[PDB]
C-alpha cells in the first residue's frame, strides 16, 4: 500500500478539507473519535483505507493530513469541532496574522517565516509512510494565503520529494462569493508559479457550485457550508479510487497518465451528478446521469465543451451501475451531442464504477441517491476560465492599481508581466490543440 | 432599464437597431468594454463569448450564435451538408460541391470526367466548361475554394431575359424559434443572360455595368410585384412555387446545427439575423447558394425588419412598460 | 486577537473620541464602569480589538486621549464613560496650541508628544498582534490638526509596519473657529497623505448641511453634528468588531480600498440619516437603505460623487435582513449606475451584514466611498488657503513660531498635486 | 463500441471502452529569490526611516 498525504492551505483549503475528511469517515465508516469497528487489525493495516489514515496502537485512525493557515481563527475550529480528536495537534498549523489577500504577503514576507516549520510537520507525516505516493494540496487562487504560500509550498516539495506526484484541488474566483478586488492578480500569480510543479489540478469555480446550489437545491443563498459539502462530494468521487479497492486511478501517477497528454494543459473539467435537494420526495438512470455530464449547467467550471476538443474522458461512477448500461449510455451520447477529440487522441472512455452509493452529510443538503457519475475530461473549452480571469487581470494592470502593495512585500513589478506572458502561453498552447 | 453595447460599428442592422432601442427611453448605452450590460451587439469576428454569462444579476444577451459559422462559410457549408447525416446525400436543393485546397480534386474530377453539360462555378470567382481551367485559377490564390455546379438553366425574368437570386432574411431567437421576414427581395440583373456581368447579381457588381437601372429601382424586386408576375407568367403564387421550398430549407439547416449551437442551458443567451441567397432554375425549384451570418437589408424594409428584431428577439428577454415574421416550427 | 490602539486629540478629536467609545461601548453591553451587562456573547467575541481585560472582568478601552489644554479632557473624565478610561492614558499640558498648526506640530506639541509615545508603547507592548491604530481629530486646530499629525509621523516611525487609520474632521466656513482653518488644514493634509493608510475625511461642511437641509435643524450646535459623527464610526468599525465578519482589519480595508497609496481618502455615508433624540418607528425597507447611502445627501464629506467616479465601495448593512434582497439591492445600484463606477477595477464594491443592529435602529446601512469626487473638498481648502497666502495674511501667527513661507508654498503644491492626482483616475 | 479491460472485484469494476484510433530551481534558488525580496523589503524601510529623520 502506497500513502498519500493531503496539504490543506488558507480558509478555503481548510474548509473544504473538513468537509472531505469528514465525508471520508462516513464513507468508511470512522468514529469522529478516530475509532473503526470494521477495521479487525488493529494498529497495523495494508488495506486500501490506509492510503489516507493511519493507525495508533489504540485503534485510532488519523488522517494524513496537514492544516495550514496564517491566521489562527479557521484551524481553531476544527481544534474544537466535532472532529477534534481526529487529528493530533501538530497536524495543525497557524500564524497571528494572515496575508491581507496579497499574494506577495503570504509567498515572500509571511511565507519565508513559517515554510520550515511546514516542511518539517509534513516530514513527520511522511516518516510513517512505508511509500508515499505524493500530496494533494488544497487552496483558493484568490487568497493571500492560499495564492502565496501554496506557490511557495509546492516549490519545496519538488525540491524535498521530487519523484512524488502532487495533485491541487483550487478554487476559483468568482464575484459572488469572492473576498478581495485583487483575486485575479492573486489567480495569475500563483498559478503562474505552481504551473511546473502540479502535475493535475482540478479547478472549482465558485460560480458554478454557487449556481448548481440555488437552482438543485433551492438554497436562495448559498454558504460555504453548503459550497464546500458539495464540493467535498467531487473532491470524494475523485479519490475515491485511491481509497477503496479498484483498478482505475489507483495511484496519482494513473491521474496523469490518463488526464494529462500535454504536461501544461492539466487541467481536467469536472462534471457531476446528480444533485438532489434533501427536502423532496426520481432516480435517474444511467443514461441520464452519463448525458448530464455533458449539460454546462452541471460542471465545476462554467464553459461550453461544445467548442473545444477532448484530449481525455474518465467516468467515475458510485452506486447500482453495470458496465452494459454505460456503454449504451455512451453510445446513445456519442451520437445525439458532438464530442469532438483531437486526432492525435483515440475517441475513448475510461469508466470506473464503485458499487457503494454516495454518502451524503446526515441532515445535510443533498439526498441520498442510488447512482452518481463523476466525469474527469481534459477539455480545451476550460481556456474560457483562464481568458475571463487574464481579461480582468488586464484591466487592474493597465492602470498599476492596487500594483504598490505587492512591490511593498518585496516583489518586483516584472513578476506581475511574468506571470501575465505565461497565461498568455498557456492560452495560445489551448488553441493550437483545439484549433 | 436595460443596458447595451455595441461592438460593430459597420452594421447597418443594429446602427438602426440601437436606435429604436434608445429611443424607447428604458434602454441605455453603455462604452464598448463595460461588462455591466444586458445586451451586445457584438462584432463579425472572434466576438468573446467566454465572458459572457458570468455577471450576477445581470441576464445578458448577444446578437450571434456562437458556432453558427460553419453553415455560413463556403468550406464550412458543403462540409456541414456531406457529413451530416439530416443533409445529404438525401439533400436534393445545395449544388453539387466539392472542396479542394490551393481532397477533394481527386472525388471532383471523377464526377467531371463522369459526366463527360459541364459547366462550373469555384468561389471562396471563376466559371468555366473545362476543369483545368478552374483549379489552375485556385492555386493561384492562398485561400480555400468549393467548386460547385454552375446552373446552367436559371429561371429568367421577362421581359429582359435577365437572371436572378432570392434574399431572404431569418431570424433565429433564444429559444430558438425560426422566423421568416415575410419581406424577401430578388436581386436581378440589368443585363440579358447569355449562355456563352450578367452571369452574377451581387447589385455591387451591378452599377460597375450600369446596362440598366430604375426595370426596377436598384435592381431589386420584392415578393408582391414578383408574386404578380409568377401569377400572370406561369399561373402559379410565389407562396406555391418557391417559397414552400425556401421554408424547408432555412428549417432544415437551422435544425441540422440547432445542437450545437443552442443556447437553451446556457449561461448567456443568443440570437442572429441570417441572410439565405436562393437560385431558382427553369421548372421552379428553388436552390439554396449560401447562407450569411451578418447580412444587410434593403433600404425599403429597413424599418419594418429592425423593429421586428427588437420585438420578438431584445424585448422577449427584456420586456419593455399582427407579426410582420413567419414563424417556422419544429 | 488584532489589537486597535485608539488616539484621540485635541477638543474636537477628544469630543467626537468619547462620543465614539460610549456609543460602542452600548452595543458590546459594557457600562460605564467598565462590566459586561449583556445577552449575547456575540458582543465579547472580539472584544479584545478595542478592549482590554484587565482583572476582575472589567473592559477598559484601548484608547490614549492626547490634548495641549486641558479643559476637553476634564469633560470627558466628568462625562458618563469617563470613568472608564485608564487614568494613566490621560495625556495633557496646560499651554493649550492656540488653533495653531505651528505650535501642535513644533514646539507646544514637541514638549508633549514623548509623553504620549510613552503611553502609546505601553499599550502596544501588551499586544497578542497589533493592527494599527486609528486616531480621532480635527484638521483646522492646533493640536489635533499639528500635534495630531506629528504624533502620526513619530508612531510610524516606531511601527512602520503596522496600519495608521485616522478619522479627520475638514474645516468649513459654515462652522468656522477662527480664520486660520484653511492653512492649518492645508499643512495637515500634507502630512495624511504621506503617513496614513486610511482617512475618513468628515466634512464639517457636510455634516451642517444634513443638520440644516434633512434634519431640520435651524441652528445646529457640535452635539448634533458629532452624533452624525458617532453613528458614522460605529458604522466603519462593525466588521472590526464582531464575529461572522470574514476576520475583517484594518490591512484588508486598506489593501483592497486603496488602488494607489496617494489616494487613501474615504467618502463616509450612513442611512437612515437620524437626529438626536429625533428616533422614527417605521425600519427602512432595504430598497431605501441601499438608494439612500448612495445619496448625495447622505455623505459625510460634501462632495457630489455624481462629479466623480467610484475607485471602492465597502458598504455594511446592520440588522435582520433579506441578505438576498441586499444582494439585488447592491447590485442594480452597480449595473443601473455602472457609468460612475471605474470599468478598470472589476467587482469594486463589497457589501458587508452584521446581525446586531446599533441602538435605536432597526436595521441601517454604513457607506465608505473611495470616489474621485473627493478632489472637491481639496479644492475648496485650496482656494481658501490661496486666497489668504497671496497676500501673506495671518502668517506672522506661524512665522513667530519658526516656521518659513517656503513650507506653506509647500504644502500648497503638493495639495495642488493630490487634486490633479484624482482628477488623472477621472478620466479612465 | 468496444470494450477493453474489464477489471472486476468485491467493490465494484472498471474498463475502457474505445470508439476511435488517434490519427527546476535548487533549494538555494528560491532562497536567493525569498532572501532577494526580503532584502528589497529592508532597502524601501531604510529609505522610509531616513526620510523620516530628515
Ligand atoms: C467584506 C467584509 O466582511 O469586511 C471587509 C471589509 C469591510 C467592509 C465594510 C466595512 C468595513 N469596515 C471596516 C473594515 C472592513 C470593512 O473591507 C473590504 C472592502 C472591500 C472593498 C472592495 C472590495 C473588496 C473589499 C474587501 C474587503 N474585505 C476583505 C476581507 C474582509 C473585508
Ligand atoms: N468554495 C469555497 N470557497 C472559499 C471558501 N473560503 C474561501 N473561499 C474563496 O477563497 C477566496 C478567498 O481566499 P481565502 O482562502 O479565504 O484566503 P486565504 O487563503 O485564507 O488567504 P488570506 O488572504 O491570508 O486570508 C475567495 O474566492 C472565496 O470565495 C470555502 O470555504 N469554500
Ligand atoms: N452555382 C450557381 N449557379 C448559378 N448562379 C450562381 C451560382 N453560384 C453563384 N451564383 C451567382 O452569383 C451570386 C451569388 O454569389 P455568392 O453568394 O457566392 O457571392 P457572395 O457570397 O460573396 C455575395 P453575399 O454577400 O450575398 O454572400 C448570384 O448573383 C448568382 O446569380
Ligand atoms: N464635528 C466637530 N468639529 C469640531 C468639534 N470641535 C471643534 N471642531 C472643529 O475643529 C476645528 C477646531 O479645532 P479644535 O479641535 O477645536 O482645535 P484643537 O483643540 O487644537 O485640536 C474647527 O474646524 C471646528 O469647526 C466637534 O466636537 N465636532
Ligand atoms: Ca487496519
Ligand atoms: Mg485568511
Ligand atoms: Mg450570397
Ligand atoms: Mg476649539
Amino acid at each position: 500500500m502506497r500513502e498519500c498525504i493531503s496539504i490543506h492551505v488558507g480558509q478555503a483549503g481548510v474548509q473544504i478539507g473538513n468537509a472531505c475528511w469528514e465525508l471520508y469517515c462516513l464513507e468508511h465508516g470512522i468514529q469522529p473519535d478516530g475509532q473503526m469497528p470494521s477495521d479487525k487489525t488493529i494498529g497495523g493495516g495494508d488495506d486500501s483505507f490506509n492510503t489516507f489514515f493511519s493507525e495508533t496502537g489504540a485503534g485510532k485512525h488519523v488522517p494524513r493530513a496537514v492544516f495550514v493557515d496564517l491566521e489562527p481563527t479557521v484551524i481553531d475550529e476544527v481544534r474544537t469541532g466535532t472532529y477534534r480528536q481526529l487529528f493530533h495537534p501538530e497536524q495543525l498549523i497557524t500564524g497571528k496574522e494572515d496575508a491581507a489577500n496579497n499574494y506577495a504577503r503570504g509567498h515572500y514576507t509571511i511565507g519565508k517565516e513559517i515554510i520550515d516549520l511546514v516542511l518539517d510537520r509534513i516530514r513527520k507525516l511522511a516518516d510513517q509512510c512505508t511509500g508515499l505516493q505524493g500530496f494533494l494540496v488544497f487552496h483558493s487562487f484568490g487568497g493571500g494565503t492560499g495564492s502565496g504560500f501554496t506557490s511557495l509550498l509546492m516549490e519545496r516539495l519538488s525540491v524535498d520529494y521530487g519523484k512524488k506526484s502532487k495533485l491541487e484541488f483550487s478554487i476559483y474566483p468568482a464575484p459572488q462569493v469572492s473576498t478581495a478586488v485583487v483575486e485575479p492578480y492573486n489567480s495569475i500569480l500563483t498559478t503562474h508559479t505552481t504551473l511546473e510543479h502540479s502535475d493535475c489540478a482540478f479547478m472549482v469555480d465558485n460560480e458554478a457550485i454557487y449556481d448548481i446550489c440555488r437552482r438543485n437545491l433551492d438554497i436562495e443563498r448559498p454558504t460555504y457550508t453548503n459550497l464546500n459539502r458539495l464540493i467535498s462530494q467531487i473532491v470524494s468521487s475523485i479519490t475515491a479510487s485511491l481509497r477503496f479497492d479498484g483498478a482505475l486511478n489507483v495511484d496519482l501517477t494513473e491521474f496523469q497518465t490518463n488526464l494529462v497528454p500535454y504536461p501544461r494543459i492539466h487541467f481536467p473539467l469536472a462534471t457531476y451528478a446528480p444533485v438532489i435537494s434533501a427536502e423532496k420526495a426520481e432516480q435517474l438512470s444511467v443514461a441520464e446521469i452519463t448525458n448530464a455530464c455533458f449539460e454546462p449547467a452541471n460542471q465545476m467550471v462554467k464553459c461550453d465543451p461544445r467548442h473545444g476538443k477532448y484530449m481525455a474522458c474518465c467516468l467515475l461512477y458510485r452506486g447500482d451501475v453495470v458496465p452494459k448500461d454505460v456503454n449504451a449510455a455512451i453510445a446513445t451520447i456519442k451520437t445525439k451531442r458532438s464530442i469532438q477529440f483531437v486526432d492525435w487522441c483515440p475517441t475513448g472512455f475510461k469508466v470506473g464504477i464503485n458499487y457503494q452509493p454516495p454518502t451524503v452529510v446526515p441532515g445535510g443538503d443533498l439526498a441520498k441517491v442510488q447512482r452518481a457519475v463523476c466525469m474527469l475530461s481534459n477539455t480545451t473549452a476550460i481556456a474560457e476560465a483562464w481568458a475571463r480571469l487574464d481579461h480582468k487581470f488586464d484591466l487592474m494592470y493597465a492602470k498599476r492599481a492596487f500594483v504598490h502593495w505587492y512591490v511593498g512585500e518585496g516583489m518586483e513589478e516584472g513578476e506581475f508581466s511574468e506571470a501575465r506572458e505565461d497565461m498568455a502561453a498557456l492560452e495560445k498552447d489551448y488553441e493550437e490543440v483545439g484549433v | 432599464m436595460y443596458t447595451f453595447v455595441v461592438r460593430d460599428e459597420n452594421s447597418s442592422v443594429y446602427a438602426e437597431v440601437s436606435r429604436l432601442l434608445l429611443a424607447t427611453g428604458q434602454w441605455k448605452r453603455l462604452r464598448k468594454d463595460n461588462p455591466r450590460f444586458n445586451l451586445m451587439l457584438g462584432e463579425r469576428n472572434r466576438l468573446p463569448f467566454g465572458r459572457l454569462g458570468h455577471e450576477p444579476g445581470l441576464v445578458q444577451l448577444v446578437n450571434y450564435y456562437r458556432g453558427a459559422d460553419k453553415l455560413c462559410r463556403k468550406a464550412s457549408l458543403v462540409k456541414l451538408i456531406k457529413t451530416s447525416p439530416e443533409l445529404s446525400e438525401s439533400c436534393t436543393w445545395f449544388p453539387e460541391s466539392y472542396v479542394i485546397y490551393p481532397d477533394e480534386r481527386e472525388v471532383f474530377l471523377a464526377a467531371y470526367n463522369r459526366r463527360r453539360g459541364n459547366v462550373w462555378i469555384a468561389k471562396s470567382i471563376l466559371i468555366s466548361s473545362e476543369a483545368s481551367e478552374l483549379l489552375d485559377f485556385i492555386d493561384e490564390q492562398g485561400q480555400v475554394h468549393v467548386i460547385q455546379k454552375y446552373l446552367e438553366k436559371p429561371l429568367l425574368l421577362e421581359p429582359g431575359h435577365r437572371k436572378f437570386d432570392i434574399r431572404s432574411w431569418v431570424l433565429v431567437d433564444h429559444l430558438y424559434n425560426i422566423y421568416l421576414y415575410r419581406e424577401g427581395v430578388l436581386r436581378t440583373s440589368s443585363e440579358p443572360y447569355n449562355s456563352a456581368t450578367c452571369h452574377l447579381t451581387n447589385h455591387c457588381i451591378q452599377k460597375e455595368y450600369s446596362k440598366n437601372y430604375g426595370y426596377e429601382e436598384g435592381n431589386e424586386m420584392f415578393f408582391e410585384e414578383f408574386n404578380q408576375y409568377l401569377m400572370d407568367a406561369l399561373n402559379t403564387t410565389l407562396e406555391n412555387s418557391i417559397l414552400l421550398q425556401i421554408k424547408h430549407i432555412i428549417r432544415s439547416c437551422l435544425m441540422c446545427i440547432e445542437p450545437a449551437i443552442s443556447t437553451k442551458h446556457l449561461h448567456y443567451q443568443s440570437f442572429q439575423l441570417f441572410g439565405f441567397d436562393f437560385m431558382v432554375d427553369e421548372e421552379l425549384k428553388v436552390w439554396l447558394i449560401e447562407v450569411n451570418g451578418a447580412p444587410a437589408c434593403a433600404q425599403k424594409l429597413y424599418a419594418e425588419l429592425c423593429q421586428g428584431i427588437v420585438d420578438v428577439a431584445i424585448s422577449s428577454v427584456f420586456p419593455l412598460a399582427t407579426s410582420i415574421f413567419i414563424k417556422l416550427h419544429h | 486577537m488584532r489589537e486597535i490602539v485608539h488616539i484621540q486629540a485635541g477638543q474636537c478629536g477628544n469630543q467626537i473620541g468619547a462620543k465614539f467609545w460610549e456609543v460602542i461601548s452600548d452595543e458590546h453591553g459594557i457600562d460605564p464602569t467598565g462590566s459586561y451587562h449583556g445577552d449575547s456573547d456575540l458582543q465579547l467575541e472580539r472584544i479584545n480589538v478595542y478592549y482590554n481585560e484587565a482583572t476582575g472582568n472589567k473592559y477598559v478601552p484601548r484608547a490614549i486621549l492626547v490634548d495641549l489644554e486641558p479643559g476637553t479632557m476634564d469633560s470627558v473624565r466628568s462625562g458618563p464613560f469617563g470613568q472608564i478610561f485608564r487614568p494613566d492614558n490621560f495625556v495633557f499640558g496646560q499651554s493649550g496650541a492656540g488653533n495653531n498648526w505651528a505650535k501642535g506640530h513644533y514646539t507646544e506639541g514637541a514638549e508633549l508628544v514623548d509623553s504620549v509615545l510613552d503611553v502609546v508603547r505601553k499599550e502596544s507592548e501588551s499586544c497578542d498582534c497589533l493592527q494599527g491604530f486609528q486616531l480621532t481629530h480635527s484638521l483646522g486646530g492646533g493640536t489635533g490638526s499639528g500635534m495630531g499629525t506629528l504624533l502620526i509621523s513619530k508612531i510610524r516611525e516606531e511601527y512602520p509596519d503596522r496600519i495608521m487609520n485616522t478619522f479627520s474632521v475638514m474645516p468649513s466656513p459654515k462652522v468656522s473657529d477662527t480664520v486660520v482653518e484653511p492653512y492649518n488644514a492645508t499643512l495637515s493634509v500634507h502630512q495624511l497623505v504621506e503617513n496614513t493608510d486610511e482617512t475618513y475625511c468628515i466634512d464639517n461642511e457636510a455634516l451642517y448641511d444634513i443638520c440644516f437641509r434633512t434634519l431640520k435643524l435651524t441652528t445646529p450646535t457640535y452635539g448634533d453634528l458629532n452624533h452624525l459623527v458617532s453613528a458614522t464610526m460605529s458604522g466603519v468599525t462593525t466588521c472590526l468588531r464582531f464575529p461572522g465578519q470574514l476576520n475583517a482589519d484594518l490591512r484588508k480595508l486598506a489593501v483592497n480600498m486603496v488602488p494607489f497609496p496617494r489616494l487613501h481618502f474615504f467618502m463616509p455615508g450612513f442611512a437612515p440619516l437620524t437626529s438626536r433624540g429625533s428616533q422614527q418607528y417605521r425600519a427602512l425597507t432595504v430598497p431605501e437603505l441601499t438608494q439612500q447611502m448612495f445619496d448625495s445627501k447622505n455623505m459625510m464629506a460634501a462632495c457630489d460623487p455624481r462629479h466623480g467616479r467610484y475607485l471602492t465601495v465597502a458598504a455594511i448593512f446592520r440588522g435582520r435582513m433579506s441578505m438576498k434582497e441586499v444582494d439585488e439591492q447592491m447590485l442594480n445600484v452597480q449595473n443601473k449606475n455602472s457609468s460612475y463606477f471605474v470599468e478598470w477595477i472589476p467587482n469594486n464594491v463589497k457589501t458587508a451584514v452584521c446581525d446586531i443592529p446599533p441602538r435605536g435602529l432597526k436595521m441601517s446601512a454604513t457607506f465608505i466611498g473611495n470616489s474621485t469626487a473627493i478632489q472637491e473638498l481639496f479644492k475648496r481648502i485650496s482656494e481658501q488657503f490661496t486666497a489668504m497666502f497671496r497676500r501673506k495674511a495671518f502668517l506672522h501667527w506661524y512665522t513667530g513660531e519658526g516656521m518659513d513661507e517656503m513650507e506653506f508654498t509647500e504644502a500648497e503644491s503638493n495639495m495642488n498635486d493630490l487634486v490633479s492626482e484624482y482628477q488623472q483616475y477621472q478620466d479612465a | 463500441m468496444e470494450v477493453i479491460e474489464l477489471n472486476k472485484c468485491t467493490s465494484g469494476q472498471s474498463f475502457e471502452v474505445i470508439l476511435k484510433p488517434p490519427s527546476d530551481p535548487s533549494l538555494e534558488e528560491i532562497q536567493k529569490k525569498l532572501e532577494a525580496a526580503e532584502e528589497r523589503r529592508k532597502y524601501q524601510e531604510a529609505e522610509l526611516l531616513k526620510h523620516l529623520a530628515e
